[PDB]
């Protein structure tokens, strides 16, 4: 009698109607989870995970480091950071055991990238520390920007255009004492200490955007990393959306049909949330290390510097903080580079708890932290050893009755586990627990649950008897890019059929977004069809062209043609598309090359393309 | 020069060099003749692997292909290819990705073409490459051509076609004149040592990042390098505490309990517009002169109402300002008046400023600016107020909003324009369903709460960005189309906008919100927090026993949205594809295991019963058009009520549906923290009206599904 | 986000355009409406000069032009996209889960759609023309009431490439399923071979006799089937699989078949082990076979058994058993898999490289059809039926036409609109005189089908009875004759109508999603009526032509525009002034008003006093 959308489950099985539990589908307005309290809690639950690691202080940023690997075993349920080294090496010798020579041709393979990859490959990317302003800025910018100041500074080897030689200028700028920086006449000299903490800084507006001095050893890690993956059959990446559907059956049935019918097989579904607070630059270092044995020392060198550097990151933190009176009716904002020494009465319980956790850290408005990762740049190691963890798995490692294997994607995994009864089961759950305990893979026991195999779920992609629900994707927008009339309606037109071949948008979505499509071009672009009643300035020349012609179909929808688009034929150009139809009049008025508007996409070169003022 | 290898070479080809260089990330632009040296190597592989198959017998036979390309393909399913090859044929796994695979010898072939002497290029490849059971194929332009131990899988006839396919590609070059650059650009890519040195502050730094017992990089990498596993895992998990452990809980029937609601005030409205209690003052077909202008149109439709009366306070803003909402309404219809006294009525009219115009947008409640050390020494002077709002007890006000999102309207909400003809089997099925679901939802309040959204929010964003320093005048005008097919113009209220000087997208504008109604808010004050209503009015309306009259209210409330909440609230049309996606992939889930497209028995049949709600006597079942609707207007209803809380009780709650669903199949499901998970789950119900509706549908469904 | 922000506010201005100066001197200054198509400012930092798009369409619509040259040659990469789309075909879509341009379409969530793209290829215009209008019909008169005369009704009143169909089958050789049924129907000679499963089985040798066998299928279900006894030689021809089949008496010794792709193959073996009648396959069936057409009429149950083994085979393969092998030239064997084999081979099926092809015949025969089109010759065997019939749909190389009245519904639902009113137009006297006489069975007419589909199941009663009611007003109130109105208003009314208080000024058709709206009073874009001319055009297309009848009012009144009211021509500023229709619900019986009807004109209207009923 009253509406209860949740009851639908009562007969349909969940997995068919997830959608219904997936409330935006898009990017919500509030942009909740950045600012500074954010970044304190992190650093102070990263520093308190390793509560018993080794402390001691730095000597080149002069800031203090907590190491806890190979610290106390864990003896409690609660997240634990102490990760062993011999462990960690012994589970990556393991895997290259099971996959002989996989390190040995990811190395030989990505050599030649290393020395190939060009300057420009670093502007490509998402937003990038600016050393010289000090503030989040373009990659491209900011690349114009450090190769102005260091060819002031006389390091213009990077001139020679190759990733590898500006990494090289970037060494030595490091090495320099001081250095000089130029706003526009302001001069700022840097020096050692304050250049090396402004390089090692990881701003906040990936929630962590690190310098660009870091850029191309993480680019280079990551390749090595993905190289890697690429031999890995559990890995979760970089593969899209039909090879990552493919993998859970294919999961499955090695793991089911296989077993005889007297074994009992069950599957976990865990999600690792808080993923990067247990795992150190210095495991990585030493994980990179072991894959590159026997290897030149200068891409040994080059590969290991992304983890030492990062081992001795400086996070930002956030913008600052706004206090208020309502008693005089006042606001003031205060940053960050002042929250060192202030007093801790303005703020609640809370925060000046966390203030004080986090005081003895700040350098110069940055803390340290050596600890933990930052999320979205070394991704994919963290699945090679995700992938390590199940390959320990096997029946030959186990040494065991039971047995497992499963999936890795470094946000989400899954675990399928068969033994002989119940009790095999809960042997083999409880000794993969504590053997990714051990290399500091954590398991949150309050977002993962156990059933029988065949339903389960991993990066969205629900899985329910062999049917796949990819749910890993937000529909884009269907809108106009603004560059003109034929690009953007073939930018559009191939977003629609690209999002239709993989992101699994279904067949009368996506004629759905064609028709908002055809709406918002029309109305924007003020070309509507010669028949409907609309009116408007434009609509007068337009509606002339509508009596001209003598094929309605051949005109362009842009020209006030009728939309002849649909799910059979949408890769062909607009143009292209209307070729015949088009009248033998109009197609030369259209594409007559001395017109005077003209001195990636498909699309030809009609005189619709013209660049706005 | 480009244009020439595009011309020339085949679409495919130069698509799929096109693929490869973008892996690597090269810009074609910038490198010709790579580009060129790319196309020319992937073509000459294809012709060595083309036209070329394998009789069933095994003799080589020229129309399975003999010869498999793995370099035309991504590096992943190259690898995924050559590691099956090896693993089903026993062959020893090759280094790098070989060009092309040979089934009848099974062997891994490289292809190689060079503008200088075949020798020298050979004698490299060899020397990088070959150090055991490999084979490389090399060509020129030159016309000279030598392979491994002489031998030639390609016969007499497929050598002489690659050799005058180079040749005549080497006149077109000469022809073109540019053909010296093609040849000079060659130079072996001398591979002098490449040397990479960390010193000084890096070496310092790689020293202090070590794990403990380790002095220096170089002791870690020695020991690394000699480092052999034993049992160290075995040991270390027999030394580890045992009471680490994920324990399985026996999950049974009767272990769930339902959500704890929270406790308190109940809650109150707080969307953009009101839902279920908006009035309407409509011109069924507007014909008027100057059609378009939304001010001409507000105008028309304010002239069809006569019941104004004095305007008074019903129901006051407790904690704001009462007397300046009805100062600026008496403005507003003030200068409605004096615009109908103009002749030359411009597109619109900004409001000039006035004391209660300041206060009701809050100009003048707004804190000023000053740095922190003129400030510090304040006895009141706190940090934001960022504590978490009061729990707030669930109101049955919710459940009415979303009952009455759900019924049935009685116009064309939403039109939509023309496409293409469908001429494939699956085309057909997409039209059907999307014009089922269409005719099901385009009578739907929640098309109506869509159109007026956007309407409202595209207007306030131009009104914003045209003038900033003007408090403009805003109608709230929706246009509809009746069932009789008569153009309707409807119009709700009125706003004003404050300051619009907007630099950053997150910069709030102030403005205040008149809406009519014909809600009494002295049934559910506590649904009416956050508005001050005035009675501005009355209505007769038509009864049983006459034309009654009843009072007309308005409500004038002070908001502040953002540019990016501006756009959010402007792109509101996604909901109706969202919830086709949910009705599709609901039709996909059930068609799949009966293998058959079902939408035509699952649409037209009219005899399923889908459980959409509850009733004294018990659960209520609906129609395929009740879901769809249901779903639109829960869409919505997440749309306008946008907030990390409902993202994160959804996320925490679908995991606690995955396990009952669990249950339900007999397939014994086990928890490790189910506690946690419910305080997960429980941490975002404290204030929101719309996630405590959600806990109890979720009470209601955990209630009666395990029964 | 911003450029579509961007590009929406800037294409505001009167000049958004950049262009180059010499425009200023290769087009007028301003419109022929005095509007200006160019600014005199110049573009910042360079010397263009600023003008509008009103510019590009003036240039679009009446530019100078020229030579289309180096166009079609230099775009060699669109233009074969373009050919192997249209060109095409497309096949049955199953629930389960060249071709790099086509992922879409082939693959979804979970179905698969066939799809061979086309190019410059395969037979010729007549041929396939032909072929895919006699698959149309044949597919179409299955579901009617009687195929054989609705079918006959069809191939009599439709043509190819402007040339009547009945010359081209008399005068044409070409063989086809489709093709050859409607010759059997139009009682023609046919090709001897008998079309099963696909492709054409033609005997060569050996002969066998009808027995009716009573038979338990591997699901416990009794199926009666008329067993072949003795030795028959078959060949089994298609374009993608032909195949040379020994058989016996309950017994297959041989079968060798050749086939471009192994999914062809494949389907040859299957009916080749459904055709030779075996005991393995029968203890082998599973599940309960009730396969039917769109029709739902339960067919024979070999067809059944068919359709059964072709959805899939696995369980059947392992099941005939092991035979050996021996090591021929040019032979293949077949795997339990369906991968070829040097070693082994599935029992009585081999395949070789040439097979049996080349050589055709013209051979023809007398053959009697039956009640559902069933061929079926003298000797008893069924020669052909629509279940044989391929499901491919392509493209027409000349343009076909389809006037029957079960083909409108092919083109579009703008043809399914154009060609109702093309048989309202044409069949005006006929129908004018039902409508007067009995307008009931009027009412009732199939022909008018197709737009009550159109017309939205939600509003199609109400519709109907708002017709009806103003269709019996005219009727009653006489002298207010407007048969334009009438050939507009008539086909809403095919619904059971129901009664109703709206008074609709307009009525919604679907067409192509998009909802089209043809108003009750004046012209609509669906509906335009050129008095000056006297010409119907509906949505651009014409059809037809209208010529007033016997009866007409000429000053004025007009009774079916709105229920329960009578207009009276021009509006009277006397009276009172311009109502709502809303409104009118509350005038008295024989009030007068100044309604405003649309537009803007105004509209005088009296209440009538009577009042009109229907069934």
């Amino acid at each position: 009698m009253d509406v209860n959308p949740t009851l639908l489950f009562l007969k349909v099985p969940v997995q068919n109607a997830i959608s219904t539990t997936f409330p935006y589908t898009g990017d919500p307005p509030y942009s909740h989870g950045t600012g500074t309290g954010y970044t304190m809690d992190t650093v102070n639950r990263t520093h308190k995970y390793s509560e018993k690691g080794k402390w001691t202080t730095n000597t080149e940023t002069g800031a203090p480091q907590l190491n806890p690997i190979d610290g106390p075993l864990p003896e409690d349920n609660e997240p634990s950071g102490y990760a062993q080294t011999d462990c960690v090496l012994e589970a990556m010798a393991f895997l290259e055991e099971s996959h002989p020579g996989i390190f040995e041709n990811s190395c030989l393979e990505t050599m030649e990238i290393v020395q190939q990859t060009r300057v420009d490959k670093l502007t490509q990317g998402r937003q990038t520390y600016d050393w010289t302003l000090n503030r989040n800025q373009p990659a491209a910018t900011a690349l114009a920007n450090t190769i102005e100041v260091f060819r002031s500074n006389g390091l213009t080897a990077n001139e020679s255009g190759r990733l590898i030689d500006f990494l090289k200028d970037v060494m030595d700028s490091m090495d320099k004492e001081e250095m000089e920086i130029t706003t526009h006449k302001k001069k700022q000299r840097l020096n050692k200490r304050s250049y090396l903490i402004r390089a090692l800084t990881l701003n906040t507006m990936a929630i962590a955007t690190p310098g660009m001095q870091i850029r191309g050893f993480v680019y280079f890690v990551e390749a090595l990393a993905r190289s890697i993956c690429e031999k890995l059959e559990q890995s979760g990446l970089p593969v899209g959306g039909n090879e990552k559907k493919a993998k859970l059956a294919n999961v499955v049935r090695k793991m089911m049909t296989n077993s005889q019918d007297t074994e009992l097989s069950f599957t976990i579904t865990g999600d690792n949330t808080k993923w990067n607070e247990n795992q150190n630059p210095r495991m990585f270092l030493a994980m990179i290390t072991y894959i590159t044995r026997n290897q030149p020392e200068w891409f040994r060198n080059v590969l290991s510097i992304a983890p030492i550097m990062f081992s001795n990151k400086m996070a930002r933190l956030g913008k600052g903080y706004m206090f208020e009176s309502k008693s005089m009716k006042l606001r003031t904002q205060v940053p960050a580079e002042m929250l060192a020494n202030i007093d801790l009465k303005y703020f609640n319980k809370s925060t000046r708890e966390k203030i004080e956790k986090i005081r003895p850290l700040l350098i110069d408005g940055t803390a340290s932290l050596s600890p933990g990762m930052m999320m979205g740049m070394f991704n994919m190691l963290s699945t090679v050893l995700g992938v390590s963890i199940l390959n320990l798995g096997q029946k030959k490692y186990t040494k065991t009755t039971y047995w497992w294997d499963g999936l890795q994607s470094s946000d989400d995994f899954a675990l399928i586990v068969n033994a002989p009864n119940h009790e095999g089961i809960q042997a083999g759950v409880d000794r993969f627990y504590r053997t990714c305990k051990l290399v500091g893979i954590n398991m949150s026991k309050k977002k993962s649950y156990i059933n029988r195999t065949g339903t389960f779920e991993f990066t969205s992609f629900f899985y329910r008897y062999g049917f796949v629900a990819n749910f890993s994707m937000e529909l884009p927008s269907f809108g106009v890019s603004g560059i003109n009339e034929s690009a953007d309606m073939s930018v559009g037109v191939t977003v629609i059929k690209n999002n239709m071949i993989n992101n699994d948008l279904g067949p009368a979505t996506a004629q759905m977004a064609l028709q908002l499509f055809i709406k918002d071009y029309r109305y924007t672009y003020r070309c509507h069809r010669g028949d409907t009643q609309i009116q408007t300035r434009r609509a007068f020349e337009l509606g002339k062209l509508w009596e001209q012609t003598r094929s309605k179909a051949g005109l362009l929808v842009s020209d006030g043609g009728p939309n002849l688009y649909n799910i059979r034929n949408l890769h062909i150009p607009e143009v292209c598309l209307k070729w015949e139809l088009m009248d033998e009049d109009y197609q030369g008025r259209l594409c007559n090359p001395m017109n005077p508007f003209v001195s990636e996409y498909d699309a030809v070169a009609t005189t619709h393309s013209w660049i706005p003022k | 020069m480009e244009d020439f290898v595009r011309q020339c070479f085949n679409p495919m080809i130069v698509e799929l060099a096109e693929k490869a260089m973008k892996e690597y990330g090269e810009d074609p632009k910038i490198e010709t003749n790579k580009f060129a040296s790319i196309c020319t190597h992937l073509e000459v592989c294809f012709m060595y692997s083309d036209f070329h198959f394998i009789d069933e017998r095994g003799e080589s036979t020229i129309i399975k292909h003999r010869f498999e390309i793995i370099e035309g393909r991504d590096r992943t399913m190259a690898w995924t290819v050559v590691n099956s090859i090896c693993n089903t044929t026993g062959v020893e796994k090759p280094k790098f990705l070989p060009d092309l695979y040979d089934y009848k010898e099974n062997r891994f072939i490289e292809i190689g073409v060079t503008r200088r002497e075949v020798h020298i290029y050979y004698l490299e490849k060899a020397n990088k490459i070959k150090s055991e059971k490999t084979h490389i194929h090399i060509f020129s332009f030159t016309g000279e051509e030598m392979a491994t131990k002489a031998d030639y899988t390609l016969d007499e006839e497929s050598r002489a076609r690659i050799k005058t396919r180079l040749f005549t590609i080497r006149q077109e070059m000469a022809s073109r004149g540019l053909w010296d650059s093609f040849r000079q650009s060659e130079r072996g890519e001398e591979t002098i040592e490449e040397r990479f040195e960390i010193t000084g502050t890096m070496r310092r730094l790689a020293d202090q990042s070590l794990p403990p017992n380790f002095s220096s990089l170089e002791n870690f990498r020695a020991y690394v390098d000699g480092f052999e596993p034993n049992g160290c895992i075995e040991g270390k998990l027999s030394q580890m505490s045992k009471e680490v452990n994920a324990r399985i809980e026996p999950f049974l029937r009767t272990t769930p309990r339902p959500l704890r609601l929270p406790d308190g005030p109940p809650c109150s409205q707080r969307s953009k517009f009101l839902l279920m209690d908006a009035l309407k003052l409509s011109i069924e077909d507007p014909s008027h002169e100057g059609e378009g202008i939304p001010l001409y149109d507000a105008i028309k439709c304010m002239k069809t109402f006569f019941g104004w009366k004095e305007p008074n306070i019903i129901k006051p803003h407790e904690k704001g300002i009462n007397p300046n909402y009805l100062l600026t309404w008496k403005q507003v219809l003030a200068e409605l008046q004096d615009i109908k006294n103009e002749e030359k009525i411009p597109r619109t009219k900004n409001m000039k400023k006035t004391s209660q115009l300041k206060w009701a947008l809050g100009e003048n409640m707004a804190p000023e600016k000053v740095d922190f050390e003129d400030c510090k020494d304040v006895n009141d002077l706190k940090q934001y107020d960022s504590d978490e709002p009061e729990p707030r007890s669930l109101a049955c006000w919710i459940q009415s909003e979303f009952n009455k999102a759900c019924e049935l309207t009685d116009s064309s909400w939403v039109e939509l324009d023309e496409i293409g003809e469908d001429v494939a089997p699956i085309e057909h099925i997409a039209s059907m369903r999307r014009n089922y679901f269409t005719a099901e939802v385009s009578h739907c309040r929640a098309t109506e709460y869509i159109m007026k959204g956007v309407y409202i929010n595209t207007a306030l964003l131009n009104a914003s960005c045209a003038a900033m320093d003007d408090f403009q005048l805003i109608p709230m005008i929706s246009k509809c189309i009746t069932k009789e097919g008569r153009r309707k113009t409807n119009l709700y209220g009125f706003i004003i906008k404050g300051r619009s000087h907007l630099r950053n997208d997150t910069d709030v504008v102030n403005f205040v919100s008149m809406e009519f109604s014909l809600t009494d808010p002295r049934l559910e004050p506590h649904k009416w927090e956050k508005y001050c209503v005035l009675e501005i009015g009355d209505m007769l309306l038509r009864t049983a026993v006459g034309q009654v009259s009843r009072p007309m209210f308005l409500y004038v409330r002070t908001n502040g949205t953002s540019k990016i909440k501006m756009k959010w609230g402007m792109e509101m049309r996604r909901c109706l594809l969202q919830s086709l996606q949910q009705i599709e992939s609901m039709i996909e889930a059930e068609s799949s295991v009966k293998e058959k497209d079902l939408t035509k028995e699952f649409f037209e049949n009219k005899s399923e019963t889908w459980p959409i709600g509850e009733s004294p006597k018990g659960v209520e079942e609906g129609s395929i058009g009740k879901v769809c609707r249901t779903l639109l207007a829960k869409s919505v209803f997440n749309s306008l009520y946008a907030s990390p809380q409902l993202e994160g009780f959804s996320a925490e709650s679908r995991k606690l549906l995955l396990i009952v669903q669990a249950l339900r199949d007999n397939l014994e499901p086990g928890t490790f923290d189910l506690e946690g998970l419910y305080e997960a789950i429980e941490e975002c119900l404290i204030n929101d009206p719309w996630v405590l509706l959600n806990a109890s549908w979720f009470n209601s469904f955990l209630t009666h599904a395990l029964r | 986000k911003n450029p579509a922000l961007r590009m929406k506010w800037m294409m505001a201005m009167k000049y958004p355009i950049t262009a180059d100066k010499r425009i200023m001197e290769m087009i007028p200054e301003r419109n022929e409406q005095r509007q200006t198509l160019w600014s005199k400012t110049n573009d910042a930092g360079s010397d263009r000069v600023m003008v509008s798009p009103l510019a590009v369409t003036w240039w679009n619509r009446n530019g100078p032009t020229t030579s289309t040259v180096h166009y079609p040659k230099v775009y060699k990469t669109y233009f074969e996209k373009v050919e192997r789309l249209k060109h095409g075909t497309f096949g049955p879509v199953h629930f389960r889960n060249v071709y790099i341009e086509v992922l879409h379409l082939t693959q979804g969530t979970c179905w698969e759609q066939m799809y061979t793209p086309g190019g410059e290829v395969r037979n010729d215009d007549v041929d396939q023309s032909l072929i895919i209008a006699a698959r149309n019909i044949v597919r179409r008169a299955t579901v009617s009431a009687d195929p054989l005369a609705s079918l006959l009704e069809m191939c009599h009143s439709t043509q190819i490439g402007g040339v009547r169909m009945v010359d081209i089958l008399r005068q044409n050789p070409t063989e086809e399923q489709a093709v050859d049924i409607c010759k059997a129907a139009m009682g023609l000679r046919i090709s001897s071979s008998f079309s099963f499963g696909g492709f054409t089985f033609k005997r060569t040798s050996g002969s066998s006799v009808k027995r009716e066998e009573e038979v338990l299928t591997g699901n416990l279900q009794t199926l009666k089937i008329r067993v072949h006894e003795g030795y028959e030689e078959f060949t089994m021809v298609g374009r993608r699989a032909t195949a040379i089949l020994r058989k016996a008496t309950r017994r297959l010794i041989q079968l060798i078949v050749s086939g471009k792709d192994e999914q062809s193959i494949a389907e040859a073996i299957i009916v080749a082990m459904v055709f030779s009648q075996e005991d393995c396959m029968i203890k082998a069936v599973r599940g309960d076979l009730n396969f039917v057409n769109r029709a739902n009429q339960r067919l024979n149950p070999m067809h059944q058994l068919l359709r059964h083994f072709q959805k899939d085979a696995k369980v059947l393969f392992q099941n005939w058993g092991i035979e050996p092998i021996d090591n021929v030239m040019g032979m293949i064997g077949i795997l339990p898999d369906m991968t070829p084999s040097t070693e082994m081979s599935l029992r009585g099926v081999r395949v070789s490289k040439m097979g049996v092809d080349e050589y055709s015949s013209t051979e023809r025969v007398v053959v009697s059809i039956d009640r559902f089109l069933r061929v079926r010759d003298q000797r008893g065997n069924v020669l052909l039926s629509p279940e044989e019939v391929s499901e491919t749909q392509g493209t027409e190389k000349l343009t076909i036409t389809y006037s029957s009245s079960m083909m409108w519904e092919i083109n579009g639902p703008e043809s399914v609109l154009v060609n109702t009113y093309q048989w309202i137009i044409r069949n005006w006297e006929n129908v004018k005189i039902q409508w007067s006489q009995d307008p009931t069975m009027l009412y009732n007419k199939m022909e008018f089908e197709p737009f009550q589909s159109l017309v939205p199941k939600a509003a199609r009663g109400q519709y109907s009875g708002f017709v009806r009611v103003l269709f019996q007003q005219m009727r009653d109130v006489l002298g207010t004759f407007d048969t334009v109105q009438i050939i507009k208003l008539l086909p809403f009314a095919a619904a059971p109508p129901e009664q109703s208080r709206m008074q609709f000024s307009s009525l919604t058709v679907n067409v192509r999603g998009s909802g089209m709206r043809i108003v009750v009073r004046g012209n609509s874009p669906v509906f335009n009526y050129n008095k000056a001319t006297k010409r119907l055009t509906v949505l651009g297309k014409d059809a037809g032509a209208l010529m007033e009848d016997p009866d007409e009012g000429t000053a004025g009144v007009e009774s079916a525009v709105l229920r329960g009211f009578l207009i009276l021509g021009k509006e009277n500023k006397r009276y009172g002034p311009a109502l709502s229709i809303n409104e009118l619900s509350n005038l008295a019986k024989g009030e007068k008003a100044n309604v405003l009807i649309g537009q803007g004109d105004v509209v005088l209207v009296m209440k009538r006093k009577r009042d009109s009923s229907i069934l």
